[PDB]
């Protein structure tokens, strides 16, 4: 089930393979071949208990933040990104799924970076009230971080601000920020620095 | 004599035990130094015992035990002790003897080094090829001859334990076209040419010509012949073929680097 | 008469044929075995004593050679001394090449008559090959 | 056999590890004389100073020295000094013909990444058609790469697709 | 002063050669007397001896061929002696060479006519 | 045991004229040797990486100054 598909999806999506490296002359497949793998894995899920599909959502992040591979990694969030973009795989499961169990905070800046960047993409995951609620994990992603870390990862962990800073100013269009207020309650009571 | 090599292995054994009794009672001496976390340092101790063990490795010389005991009192030394009185100076003789093994060793090791030949070129007796080649003949198993049926060039051929006989020509020195036959051989009236084999055999005297061509020095062809013989000698068993199966091919049969090993290998 | 790269050549196989006779020496000091121990009483024992007594004198006179030639390539260094062309290496003669010129020439007239000398001897080596 | 000694180095659990000394050191100096054996002296500083403070990682360092002349590195605005250690702002100054500098930021030396980011890409490859084939040529390998490194990997597939993708 | 980076050293690569040839076999001969046991002990001494040999013969052909260099740089002209030399001696050997051939051609022509008048 | 079937479509002909054009440079020796030898010399290179990538840094290919 879960098991077999993921199986399936590492045996498609792991098409890398250093078969004879050497500078010979053995001989833009990031568009096409990426829509058919969604396709595949849509018409796989499509049929596989679709109820439980969001525990296989998160599944789907144990593949995630397996390989290094920043471009790889930036590939597999954009073909994701458009998958989502299809009506299938709900925004707000895939981002919940996402943004815990492998924050890393500071242990992988870059998947850090490419996670931020595509959840400003995704940041309109349009839903009912009950979105701002993610964004709590992400202030708890903020608690967990002294402001002494290093002079170089300063614009690099800068996503986390700049994401914040859009729903923020965005909720005049994006969702009421009193809920805002009151989810940031959380972080503070009534003055806490 | 190996024996002597094998008391002085039981010597060293001794030797080694009563270090490793000194340097367990040593440690006992001490102390943790520094551990902060566990004396796990004790365990040092049980190894010490291994160590102690390594008695039991001198109980292996009752396997090598029962070296010499005969009567031959000493090998005709005494001359001058067991001897006249006053013939004392004795020792001189041990003590050539000494110094003659340790030349040998010394140019043994000086010659087997001194590979690494320095000169560029040289720029600015049919009897005694009889006489060698008898005096290769003295190894067992080994029965060769020759007859010099034409020419004034040797004509030589080896037979070792089958009838698998090998002919080559010389020119006093660097015998080179050879030729080897299983199972017949020198038709007509003396040594022939037909070279027939198996396509293994055939494939034996590729590699006899190849050493023939590769084991050529610039001079002094009593090595080079020693080389030679000690090469085909060694394909006295043709039994085993390490780094693969014993069918990689027809046959295999190689050794080149004095082991033999599958063919088809290089 | 200044012969001074054929000096320098001569010092390079001077040294060579030092290291050459160490080898030789040591390949001969190996095989002196003892003297009374089957046959070779003092024959071939004093053979190979007045062999390495020549090998060493002729090794004295190589030493002393060597100093020599060594003192004169000292004494050499007359006019560009520096001479920077080591660590610098890139990256009439008329007559002396008219002279090789025509040896080339005598050396390829030389060269077809050892031609037609090796081209009887295989012949001769052919009726051989008819012999009985 | 002789397990006794073993299960009394096992009792030695008090503090006043002494008592083995006047024990054992009288009979041990008394057959064995050696009072002094080391009398050389030892007194040596372990720590005193040891650091590099004016440099990046020197990791990144050995590992560029040894790239191909062709490539040459240079220091971006300073964003990567010490945890991201690396702006590879590199030109392929050479016979065959050049092109826009890669970015190329990877990460600390512990390396759960690679390289590639492609910042500046986005006006630098869709503007010129050429370029823009050698950028698709330059991901597709890139993609096919298993777990690329620091300099040496992408720079060299960098290089092989930008002079492969002429045709 | 030797253990440290810096090492002022002269007066060497001339001698030195001979030195380090006579080192490794005073431990055969010498007016000590020679213990009778001996157990790979000199297989580390004439090991070290034998490759500092090659070391400095190396040495020695390097400076004769930085000297043939410079020589060769600077003056040709013994370069095209010596060029002129080497052919006079290659065309003596190959006279002699020829005068032998001729002389044991000829001696086979007179035992050939003798074989032949039977 | 079975061949592993991994083809990987390595070929390069008929564009290895090409290769050669840009070189300096009667049988067909001057391209079906390099194709032979390409591999010949990088499978033991490529088995090195495979078995080493345990301890560090296993990157392949930096040839010797070009």
């Amino acid at each position: 089930m879960e098991t077999q598909l993921q199986s399936i999806f590492e045996e498609v999506v792991k098409t890398e393979i250093i078969e004879e490296a050497f500078p010979g002359m053995f001989m833009e497949d990031e568009k096409t071949k990426l829509i058919s793998c969604l396709a595949a894995f849509r018409q796989f899920w499509s049929g596989l208990s679709q109820e439980s599909h969001e525990q296989c959502v998160q599944w789907i992040v144990k593949f995630i933040h397996g390989q290094h591979s920043p471009k790889r990694i930036s590939f597999l969030y954009d073909c994701l990104a458009m998958a989502v973009e299809t009506g299938l795989l709900p925004p707000r499961m895939v981002c919940e799924s996402l943004i815990n169990s492998d924050s890393l905070e500071w242990e992988r800046t870059q998947l850090w970076a490419l996670t931020f960047k595509l959840v400003r993409k995704i940041i309109g995951g349009v839903d009912y009230k009950g979105v701002r609620d993610l964004l709590k994990a992400i202030l708890e992603k903020i608690l967990t971080i002294p402001n002494t870390v290093s002079s170089a990862v300063v614009q690099q962990l800068l996503a986390a601000r700049e994401v914040i800073a859009y729903i923020l100013e965005r909720n005049a269009c994006l969702l009421p920020a009193y809920f805002a207020v009151t989810e940031i309650r959380k972080l503070y009571p009534e003055g806490k620095l | 004599g190996v024996n002597l090599e094998a008391f002085s292995q039981a010597i060293s054994a001794i030797q080694a035990l009563r270090s490793s009794v000194s340097r367990v009672f040593d440690c006992l001496k001490d102390g943790m130094r520094n551990k902060e976390t566990l004396e796990g340092r004790e365990k040092a101790f049980i190894a010490n015992f291994q160590d102690n063990l390594h008695s039991v490795n001198r109980d292996l010389n009752e396997l090598e035990r029962l070296s010499n005991l005969v009567g031959k009192p000493s090998e005709n030394h005494p001359l001058h002790n067991s001897g006249l009185l006053s013939l004392d100076p004795y020792s001189q003789l041990l003590q050539a003897y000494k110094w003659s093994n340790k030349l040998q060793y010394h140019a043994g090791l000086a010659s087997g080094l001194l590979n690494q030949q320095s000169l560029k070129r040289s720029a600015n007796p049919q009897y005694v090829d009889d006489v060698i080649s008898r005096i290769d003949r003295m190894f067992p198993e080994m029965s060769i001859h020759l007859s010099r049926p034409n020419g004034t060039s040797a004509m030589l051929l080896v037979t070792l334990g089958k009838v698998l006989k090998v002919i080559v020509v010389m020119r006093s020195l660097f015998i080179d076209r050879t030729i080897v036959k299983g199972y017949n051989t020198e038709d007509g009236k003396l040594d022939i040419w037909s070279k027939s084999s198996y396509q293994v055999f055939q494939k034996v005297t590729d590699h006899a010509t190849t050493a023939l061509l590769h084991y050529q020095l610039p001079q002094m062809p009593d090595v080079v012949v020693r080389s030679f013989m000690t090469w085909l000698r060694s394909y006295i068993k043709l039994f085993q073929a390490p780094c693969q199966r014993c069918g990689k091919f027809l046959q295999d049969g190689l050794p080149p680097t004095w082991r033999d090993f599958r063919t088809l290998e290089a | 008469e200044v012969n001074t790269a054929t000096l320098c050549r001569i010092g390079q196989e001077t040294v060579q044929d030092i290291v050459y006779r160490t080898m030789e020496i040591f390949q001969l000091l190996r095989n002196m075995q003892l003297p009374n121990g089957v046959t070779y009483h003092t024959g071939t024992y004093q053979d190979r004593l007045t062999k390495l007594q020549d090998h060493l004198r002729q090794l004295s006179i190589l030493f002393r050679k060597l100093r020599l030639v060594y003192d004169k390539c000292n004494e050499n260094c007359g006019g560009m001394d520096p001479i920077p062309v080591e660590q610098l290496i890139p990256y009439e003669r008329r007559e002396i090449v008219e002279v090789n010129k025509k040896l080339k020439q005598k050396n390829q007239q030389l060269k077809q008559i050892m031609d037609q000398l090796r081209n009887l001897i295989w012949d001769i080596n052919a009726m051989l090959a008819m012999r009985n | 056999q002789p397990l006794l000694d073993a299960v009394l180095a096992n009792i030695r659990s008090p503090v006043f590890n002494h008592s083995l000394y006047r024990t054992f050191v009288p009979a041990m100096m008394a057959i064995h004389g050696p009072p002094i054996v080391s009398p050389v002296v030892c007194s040596r500083k372990r720590r005193f100073e040891e650091d590099e403070r004016q440099s990046i990682p020197n990791v990144l360092q050995g590992e560029v020295a040894r790239l191909d002349p062709k490539f040459l590195v240079n220091l971006d605005p300073s964003h990567c000094s010490n945890n991201g250690t690396v702006h590879l702002i590199c030109k392929l100054d050479d016979k065959d013909l050049p092109s826009v500098p890669p970015l190329e930021l990877s990460v600390p030396a512990d390396y759960p990444a690679q390289s590639p980011m492609w910042i500046d890409r986005q006006w630098q490859y869709d503007a010129n058609p050429f370029l823009q084939s050698v950028h698709r040529c330059m991901t597709s390998r890139l993609l096919q790469l298993p777990d690329k490194h620091s300099v040496t990997a992408l720079l060299n597939t960098w290089a092989q697709s930008i002079h492969q993708a002429c045709l | 002063a030797a253990p440290g980076a810096p090492r002022p050293s002269n007066s060497t690569l001339v001698d030195e050669l001979e030195s380090s040839f006579e080192a490794c076999f005073a431990s055969l001969v010498s007016q000590d007397y020679v213990n009778g046991t001996d157990q790979e002990e000199i297989r580390t001494g004439v090991d070290q001896c034998i490759q500092k040999f090659l070391d400095i013969a190396r040495q020695t052909e390097c400076f004769f061929l930085q000297k043939r260099l410079q020589l060769s740089v600077q003056k040709p002209d013994q370069v095209i002696k010596e060029d002129v030399s080497e052919l006079r001696s290659e065309l003596q050997r190959k006279d002699a060479l020829v005068q032998k051939h001729l002389t044991k051609l000829r001696h086979w022509q007179q035992v050939l006519e003798d074989i032949n008048v039977q | 045991s079975p061949v592993m079937a991994l083809l990987l479509q390595q070929f390069k002909d008929n564009i290895q004229d090409l290769m050669s054009y840009t070189k300096t440079g009667c049988a067909f020796n001057k391209v079906l040797a390099h194709f032979v030898a390409m591999c010949d010399t990088n499978m033991p290179f490529v088995g090195l990486r495979l078995e080493l990538s345990n301890l560090e840094i296993p990157h392949q290919g930096v040839q010797v100054e070009g």
